C-alpha cells in the first residue's frame, strides 16, 4: 500500500522569482573599510579598500 | 455616460415638480441646503443620472421648469427646496394664460419657445449623452397642454435619437371643470400620439378612491397624491440609478412593452400600500405583495381593465427578492386568469428587480400596465367632444386666435382610428 | 437603508468607474489615484 | 502547452464566471491579495495556474479570461469586489450603451468600435500563450447583451482563427418561462448563425436547477450564488483533466471527435451525479453504481427532456475521485444490459469515461456535499428536438402577426433573415428525425 | 447474503415498527449517536447488522426498513424522537392528506403519486442489498390509511418482484370491538385483493393480547408500550434464526414450504409460550414440558379460535435458548400421544422446529421475564373460519342496507367490486371445511 501509496498522483512542480526582493533593498548599498597587507612581497606593502 | 434631464410644464406639473424632486433628494438624503450628507454609497455613485455638481457638493438638478404666472414659480421657490433649483431653470412668460390652448400653442409659446430651447441645449451641452428626457403636466392642463405640444414637435427633429417620456395626469371623467378641456385635451393627442412614445396615464378620482380605501384619511392634500404618482415616478427611476440584477434602459423595457407604433398610453401600478393597522398587522410576504400588486383596486390609472384583456404586462420588484418567487407568482397568475390575456401573445410579463429597497420598507414593487381600458376613456372624450362639436359651443375665440373647425375634424378622426384601432387589435 | 459601506481608505478605486467623487473639483494632480489619494484624505468637512 | 483562454460576454454571463474564477483561486488556495504564501510556486508563470491563471515574475496569478460587457453596472461593482486586483482593468472589458435585449443592435451598431479593442487584447493573449488548444465562451441565447455581440465576434474569430476549438456555453431558454416575448427573436438568429462555426454549444436551464435545489440539495430558498456554483462546478470538473492527471487523460479535442456525431448538430447533454445535501451525504454512501443509476436518471437532467422519447447517441461519463475500472466497467456493462435506456443500432459503444483522482473538494461557505467520487455526465440525445419543436410554433405565430418589426426594421434590417433561420431550423428538426430513424 | 427490508405502512404500524428497531438497536449495542464505543465492530457494513442496519465507512447504522404514512402528526414526532439521527429522513416517508378509513381513497386518490417515489426507495435499497430473501411488511386490516396504501404497493412489488418472498404482519379486527364500521368495509377488500398475491399473512388481536396481561403478566393497566414489545419480541424471536445460529438454521423459504398446505390460504397463527410476568420467573423453573402444554393451552392464544373447534394443520416451534432435542422430541412425543389434540389425518407430521442457543434478553425499562428457554410457536387450524363467518353477516347485512356507500360512490367506485369480495370472501369459508373435511 505504501507502493499503492506511491500509486497517489498530485503533479508538483517548482520555480523562483526575484523581483519583490529586489524591490525591497532597491538602492541599498553596506560600506565598510579593510586592509590587506601585502608587505609579504618585497615590492609593495599595503593598499585600503571600500 | 447616460442620463436623463426633466421637463417641468403645467401648473398642476408645479406641484409634482417640487414633489418629485424632494422625494429625490429625500430618498438620497441632501439637506434642504444642498450639501449632501454621505451616507449611502450607491447613491454615492448615481445622482450623476439625473443631477450635475455645484460647488461645495451642491447637487444642480437637472430640470427646467417653465410657466406664464409668477405667484405658481414663487410658491415653488418658498417652498422646502425652491434654493435647490435655479434661478436660470426659470422660464416663463409676461402673460396670463386663460388656459386657452391655442395661445399657449400659437400666440404665448413663439417668443418662448425660442428661450425654453436655448436653455435645454445648454443644459444638454451641460451634460454627455442622455438616455433622453421626461416631462410631466397634464394632457388636460391648460398651459401645459399649449407648450408641451410644442416642444414636443421641436425636440423630435433635435433629437429623434432619445427616450421621450411624457408623464400626463388625465382629468376628472365625472367633471372636468374646464369645460373647454376636452377640446384642449382632443387638440393635444392629435399631436401627442405622433409626438409620443410612452405615455403615463393618471387620474385624480382613482387616487380619490385609493384614499377611501387604504389611506382611509378622510381629507388628503393634493400634494399627499402628488406624494402617490412621484413615488411611482420615482420607482420606474429606480431601477436606472441603482444595481442589482436587473435590467434598467427604459429602451430594454421599451421595446418590450411596445408590440406597434401607435401603443404610446401605459397603465401604472404601485406595491404595498398600508392602512392604519395593517402597518402591524401585515406579514410581508411575495405571495400577498403579488395578490395586492394585482389587485383592481390597488389600479389608480384610468379604469378596470376587467372589461378589457391584457396586452403586455411589466412589474419591477424593488428589495430583497429571488428569482424562484417571481417566477411561481407569475406562474401562478399565468394560471389564475389564463383565459384574460390575449391569445396573439403568452408570456406577455417582463419582469425586474431590484435588489435594492427603498428608504423605510425592504420589499416594494412597481408594475406598468398595456391592457385594453383605454377605450372608454376617449369614448367618452368622444361623445364630449361630439356634443360640444354639435353647435360649436364656446369657438369664437378660437377663431379670433386664428383657428378653424377643420384642425378639429382630423383630430378626432385621428382620435376615432385609435378607437377602432385598440378595438381592432383586441377585439 | 440597512446596508453596508464602500470609499475605504484609499488606496482604492482603479480607474473607470462611474460615479462623482466628492470635492473632486481641484485635480491639479494628474492620475486617478493621486486624486483618490486627497479625496478621501479630505473629509474635513466637519 | 495546456492552456486554454475563457470568454464572458453578458452581464448575465459576468457573474457565472467571478463564481467560477472565485472558485478556482480555492483549489489553487490563491489569496486575494494575488499572491501565494511564502511557499515557492511562482515562477516564469509554470504551475497548476499556468493552464489558468498567468502568475507570472510579478507573482500574481492573472486569469486567462475575457469579461466583455455593455452595462457598466454590475461590471463595475464587480470591479469593487473582492478580487478586482487579481482582474485585468482592461480585460474587464466595459460598454456605456445597452443592446434592449435587440441581437442586431448589439451585432452591428455599436460592435464595431468595440470588436477592434477586444481583438487586440486576443492576440495579445494569443501570442503570451502556448499551445492554447481552444477558447471557453460563457454567454446565452435570451441575451440583451449576450446574443448579438458574441454571434460577430465569434464570427470574426472564426475567420482568422479556424484551425483550434471553440467550446460554446449558454443558459437555454426556459421552455414555458419567457422573461423577454423578443427572446425567440434573437435565440433562433443566433442559431442560424452560429451552427456553422459553433463547435460545441452546451445549454443548460434553470429551473431544473432550481428543481434539483429543493429535490436533493433541499433548498427552498436558493441563489445565483448557488446557481452559479453548481455550474461553475460543472466547468471545473471537465477543466480537472487540465489541471490534474487520472487513471487516463482526456481532452476537449478527444471530446469534440468523440461526442459530435456529424456536422450541424453538436449539442450535447451535462450532468453532475453527486448533487446532494451535507447531512444526506453525511449518513448516506456514494459509490458507481447509484450514482451511474442516478446520471441515467431522467429527472436528475437539467435539460426538460424524456430520454424515453428520445434515443441516445453519445455518452461521455467524466469520474473524478478515487475509482477503479472494475467497478466502473462492470456498472457500465449492466447499464448496457438495461433496456430501458434507447441507444441507437449505429453506435454498439457509446461510452466516453476520463478518470481523475483528484477528489472534488468543498467550497468554504458553500452548499455542496463532501464527493469523494464524482462523475460530469455528457450526453446526446434526440429528445433535444422538442425544445427547438417548442421554439418553432413560438416563433411561426409571432412573426405571422409580425409584432415588434418595426423596432428592427425601424434601426436597419428586414425580414429575409428572419425568414432564413426559420428554414435553418425545420432544417434542424429534420435532420434531427432521419438521425433518429435507423 | 442473508438480509431482508422491513416495510411499516400507516400510523397503526409506525409506532410498532419503531418498538422493534428499538428494540433491535438493543441486542446490538447500538448507541443512539449512531455508533459504537471504542470497540470494533464497524467496516464495510458486514456483522449481525449486515443483514438488518447498514452502517456504512461512516460508521452509521442504517436499519433496512421503510416507514410509510400519511399523516405528519406522529412521524415528525417520532423525526424529533431519540434515534431520528439513525432514521434516514425520507425513508420516513411522510404524508399531507389521509384515506379517511377508505380503502379506495389511499389506492386512488393519494396514493398514485406517492408509490413511484417509495419504489424509488426500493430499488434504491435493492441495488445495495445483496440477497435481500424478502420484505417484512407491517400493517393493519383496520387501517385508515394502512389498507388502501399497502394495497396498491404490494401488487406493484409484486408484479415487478414475483421471485422473492414477501411477509404480512398486521393486527386482526376485533371480533366483538368495532372503533370503525367502515372497517369491515377495507378489510374484505385488502383481504380479496392480498390472497392472490400476498405470500405468507400472519394476523393477531389485540383483546387477548391484553387479556394476557393480567392473566399472567399481571398488569390490568398495561400501555401500547407493552404491546408493542410483545410483538417487537415476536419478530425478533422469527428473526433471531438470521441473527444467531443454533442447532439447525431455518428460514422463511422453510417456513413457506412447510406452513402453507395448498394455495389461497397461507394465514397460520403465532404465539409465545414463556410470557409471563417478572416475579414468578424468580420463584418457579421453566422447562420444555409446561411450555409446550402452556403454548397448546388454549387460552394462551391472542386469537379468539377454540382449536377444539377446529383442526389442526401445522405447527412450526421455534426454541430460543439452551434445549436439547432430547427433551424437546420426547415432549412433543407426548404431544402427538395427547389425543385431544385433533390433527388432521392428512398431516402424518406437522411439526417444524428451528433451534437457537441464544437465551431471549430482557428489555431496560420493561416489563417481561428473564427467559433462558422459549419458543415462539407458528400454527394454522381450521378453527379460524369462524373469524370470517363473523366478517360476513357483519358485511351481508350493512351492504343490503348499504349505509356509507355515498361516501365510497361519491368518490368514484361502484358495488361490483364489493360483490366480487363477498364470494372471494365465500369462497374461502367453503375452502375451508372442504379442506377441513377428510
Ligand atoms: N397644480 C395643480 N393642478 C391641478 C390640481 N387638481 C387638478 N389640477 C389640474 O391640472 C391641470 C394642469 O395644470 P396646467 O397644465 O399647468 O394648467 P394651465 O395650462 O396653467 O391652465 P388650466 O388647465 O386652465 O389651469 C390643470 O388644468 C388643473 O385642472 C391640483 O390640485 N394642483
Ligand atoms: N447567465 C446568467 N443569466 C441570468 C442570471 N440571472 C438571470 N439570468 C437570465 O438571463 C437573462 C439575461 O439576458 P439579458 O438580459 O439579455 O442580458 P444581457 O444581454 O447581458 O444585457 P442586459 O439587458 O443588461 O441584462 C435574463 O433574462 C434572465 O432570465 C445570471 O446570473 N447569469
Ligand atoms: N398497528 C397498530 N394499530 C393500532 C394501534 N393502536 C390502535 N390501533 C388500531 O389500529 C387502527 C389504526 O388504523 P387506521 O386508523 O386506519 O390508521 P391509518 O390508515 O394510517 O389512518 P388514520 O385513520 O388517519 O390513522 C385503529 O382502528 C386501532 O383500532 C397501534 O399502536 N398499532
Amino acid at each position: 500500500r505504501e507502493t499503492l501509496e506511491f500509486v497517489d498522483p498530485f503533479r508538483p512542480y517548482q520555480s523562483f522569482d526575484t523581483l519583490k526582493r529586489f524591490i525591497q533593498y532597491d538602492g541599498k548599498v553596506l560600506r565598510f573599510f579593510c586592509l590587506w597587507d601585502d608587505s609579504t612581497s618585497l615590492f609593495g606593502d599595503r593598499r585600503e579598500f571600500v | 455616460m447616460r442620463e436623463i434631464v426633466h421637463l417641468q410644464a403645467g401648473q398642476c406639473g408645479n406641484q409634482i415638480g417640487a414633489k418629485f424632486w424632494e422625494v429625490i433628494s429625500d430618498e438620497h438624503g441632501i439637506d434642504p441646503t444642498g450639501t449632501y450628507h454621505g451616507d449611502s454609497d450607491l447613491q454615492l455613485e448615481r445622482i450623476n443620472v439625473y443631477y450635475n455638481e455645484a460647488t461645495g457638493g451642491k447637487y444642480v438638478p437637472r430640470a427646467v421648469l417653465v410657466d406664464l404666472e409668477p405667484g405658481t414659480m414663487d410658491s415653488v421657490r418658498s417652498g422646502p427646496f425652491g434654493q435647490i433649483f435655479r434661478p436660470d431653470n426659470f422660464v416663463f412668460g409676461q402673460s396670463g394664460a386663460g388656459n386657452n390652448w391655442a395661445k399657449g400653442h400659437y400666440t404665448e409659446g413663439a417668443e418662448l419657445v425660442d428661450s425654453v430651447l436655448d436653455v435645454v441645449r445648454k443644459e444638454a451641452e451641460s451634460c454627455d449623452c442622455l438616455q433622453g428626457f421626461q416631462l410631466t403636466h397634464s394632457l388636460g392642463g391648460g398651459t401645459g397642454s399649449g407648450m408641451g405640444t410644442l416642444l414636443i414637435s421641436k425636440i423630435r427633429e433635435e433629437y429623434p435619437d432619445r427616450i421621450m417620456n411624457t408623464f400626463s395626469v388625465v382629468p376628472s371623467p365625472k367633471v372636468s371643470d374646464t369645460v373647454v378641456e376636452p377640446y384642449n385635451a382632443t387638440l393635444s393627442v392629435h399631436q401627442l400620439v405622433e409626438n409620443t412614445d410612452e405615455t403615463y396615464c393618471i387620474d385624480n378620482e382613482a387616487l380619490y378612491d385609493i384614499c377611501f380605501r387604504t389611506l382611509k384619511l378622510t381629507t388628503p392634500t393634493y400634494g399627499d397624491l402628488n406624494h402617490l404618482v412621484s413615488a411611482t415616478m420615482s420607482g420606474v427611476t429606480t431601477c436606472l440609478r441603482f444595481p442589482g440584477q436587473l435590467n434598467a434602459d427604459l429602451r430594454k423595457l421599451a421595446v418590450n412593452m411596445v408590440p406597434f407604433p401607435r401603443l404610446h398610453f401605459f397603465m401604472p401600478g404601485f406595491a404595498p400600500l398600508t392602512s392604519r393597522g395593517s402597518q402591524q398587522y401585515r406579514a410581508l410576504t411575495v405571495p400577498e405583495l403579488t395578490q395586492q400588486m394585482f389587485d383592481a383596486k390597488n389600479m389608480m390609472a384610468a379604469c378596470d381593465p376587467r372589461h378589457g384583456r391584457y396586452l403586455t404586462v411589466a412589474a419591477v420588484f424593488r428589495g430583497r427578492m429571488s428569482m424562484k418567487e417571481v417566477d411561481e407568482q407569475m406562474l401562478n397568475v399565468q394560471n389564475k386568469n389564463s383565459s384574460y390575456f390575449v391569445e396573439w401573445i403568452p408570456n406577455n410579463v417582463k419582469t425586474a428587480v431590484c435588489d435594492i429597497p427603498p428608504r423605510g420598507l425592504k420589499m416594494s414593487a412597481t408594475f406598468i400596465g398595456n391592457s385594453t381600458a383605454i377605450q372608454e376613456l376617449f369614448k367618452r372624450i368622444s361623445e364630449q367632444f361630439t356634443a360640444m362639436f354639435r353647435r360649436k359651443a364656446f369657438l369664437h375665440w378660437y377663431t379670433g386666435e386664428g383657428m378653424d373647425e377643420m384642425e378639429f375634424t382630423e383630430a378626432e378622426s385621428n382620435m376615432n382610428d385609435l378607437v377602432s384601432e385598440y378595438q381592432q387589435y383586441q377585439d | 437603508t440597512q446596508k453596508h459601506n464602500l470609499f475605504t481608505p484609499e488606496p482604492h478605486y482603479i480607474p473607470g468607474y462611474a460615479g462623482f467623487y466628492p470635492q473632486l473639483r481641484y485635480q491639479v494632480g494628474n492620475t486617478y489615484g493621486r486624486t483618490t489619494a486627497q479625496l478621501l484624505t479630505d473629509p474635513s468637512v466637519q | 502547452m495546456r492552456e486554454c483562454i475563457s470568454i464572458h460576454v453578458g452581464q448575465a454571463g459576468v457573474q457565472i464566471g467571478n463564481a467560477c474564477w472565485e472558485l478556482y483561486c480555492l483549489e489553487h488556495g490563491i489569496q486575494p491579495d494575488g499572491q501565494m504564501p511564502s511557499d515557492k510556486t511562482i515562477g516564469g508563470g509554470d504551475d497548476s495556474f499556468n493552464t489558468f491563471f498567468s502568475e507570472t515574475g510579478a507573482g500574481k496569478h492573472v486569469p486567462r479570461a475575457v469579461f466583455v460587457d455593455l452595462e457598466p453596472t454590475v461590471v463595475d461593482e464587480v470591479r469593487t469586489g473582492t478580487y478586482r486586483q487579481l482582474f485585468h482593468p482592461e480585460q474587464l472589458i466595459t460598454g456605456k450603451e445597452d443592446a434592449a435585449n435587440n441581437y442586431a443592435r448589439g451585432h452591428y451598431t455599436i460592435g464595431k468600435e468595440i470588436v477592434d479593442l477586444v481583438l487586440d487584447r486576443i492576440r495579445k493573449l494569443a501570442d503570451l500563450c502556448t499551445g492554447l488548444q481552444g477558447f471557453l465562451i460563457f454567454h446565452s441565447f435570451g441575451g440583451g447583451t449576450g446574443s448579438g455581440f458574441a454571434s460577430l465576434l465569434m464570427e470574426r474569430l472564426s475567420v482568422d482563427y479556424g484551425k483550434k476549438s471553440k467550446l460554446e456555453f449558454a443558459i437555454y431558454p426556459a421552455p414555458q418561462v419567457s422573461t423577454a416575448v423578443v427572446e425567440p427573436y434573437n435565440s433562433i438568429l443566433t442559431t442560424h448563425t452560429t451552427l456553422e462555426h459553433s463547435d460545441c454549444a452546451f445549454m443548460v436551464d434553470n429551473e431544473a436547477i432550481y428543481d434539483i435545489c429543493r429535490r436533493n440539495l433541499d433548498i427552498e430558498r436558493p441563489t445565483y450564488t448557488n446557481l452559479n456554483r453548481l455550474i461553475g462546478q460543472i466547468v471545473s470538473s471537465i477543466t480537472a483533466s487540465l489541471r490534474f492527471d487520472g487513471a487516463l487523460n482526456v481532452d476537449l479535442t478527444e471530446f469534440q471527435t468523440n461526442l459530435v456525431p456529424y456536422p450541424r448538430i453538436h449539442f450535447p447533454l451535462a450532468t453532475y451525479a453527486p448533487v446532494i445535501s451535507a447531512e444526506k451525504a453525511y449518513h448516506e454512501q456514494l459509490s458507481v453504481a447509484e450514482i451511474t443509476n442516478a446520471c441515467f436518471e431522467p429527472a436528475n437532467q437539467m435539460v426538460k427532456c424524456d430520454p424515453r422519447h428520445g434515443k441516445y447517441m453519445a455518452c461521455c461519463m467524466l469520474y473524478r475521485g478515487d475509482v477503479v475500472p472494475k467497478d466502473v466497467n462492470a456498472a457500465i456493462a449492466t447499464i448496457k444490459t438495461k433496456r430501458t435506456i434507447q441507444f441507437v443500432d449505429w453506435c454498439p459503444t457509446g461510452f466516453k469515461v476520463g478518470i481523475n483522482y483528484q477528489p472534488p473538494t468543498v467550497v468554504p461557505g458553500g452548499d455542496l456535499a463532501k464527493v469523494q467520487r464524482a462523475v460530469c455526465m455528457l450526453s446526446n440525445t434526440t429528445a433535444i428536438a422538442e425544445a427547438w419543436a417548442r421554439l418553432d410554433h413560438k416563433f411561426d405565430l409571432m412573426y405571422a402577426k409580425r409584432a415588434f418589426v418595426h423596432w428592427y426594421v425601424g434601426e436597419g434590417m428586414e425580414e429575409g433573415e428572419f425568414s432564413e433561420a426559420r428554414e435553418d431550423l425545420a432544417a434542424l428538426e429534420k435532420d434531427y428525425e432521419e438521425v433518429g430513424v435507423d
